[PDB]
């Protein structure tokens, strides 16, 4: 286990999908607004319905 | 363009992930995209230019 | 390159 710091983890996860790395920096507030949110999301999903 | 930045001391050196393979960090080495303002964690370097070192002639 | 062209 090599550590690395997580918004260079994210920027090569985007670079895999053939989005550029510099797309990632110049969001990046955006991007962990979204999956801070997203996961809220999910957290109400499961706590609606069984 | 590929791989990842690193600093030793005070020198900076770019190289791929998964194998050490440090090398001066040129622009033929790197590619732009914005002015600084918007990142995040970004640090003042010199890039290397190797037109210069031709274009002196 | 061009641009640069004035060496
Ligand atoms: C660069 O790396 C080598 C090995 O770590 C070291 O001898 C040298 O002093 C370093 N130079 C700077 C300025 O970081
Ligand atoms: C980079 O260097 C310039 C030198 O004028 C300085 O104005 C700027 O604040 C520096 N930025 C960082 C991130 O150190």
């Amino acid at each position: 286990a090599l550590q690395i710091p997580f918004a260079m983890q994210m920027a090569y996860r985007f670079n895999g999908i053939g989005v550029t790395q510099n797309v990632l920096y110049e969001n990046q507030k955006l991007i962990a607004n979204q999956f801070n949110s997203a996961i809220g999301k999910i957290q109400d999903s499961l706590s609606s319905t069984a | 363009r590929e791989g990842v930045f690193v600093s030793n001391g005070t020198h900076w050196f770019v190289t791929q992930r998964n194998f050490y393979e440090p090398q001066i960090i040129t622009t033929d080495n790197t590619f732009v995209s914005g002015n600084c303002d918007v990142v995040i964690g970004i640090v003042n370097n010199t890039v290397y230019d190797p037109l210069q070192p031709e274009l002196d002639s």
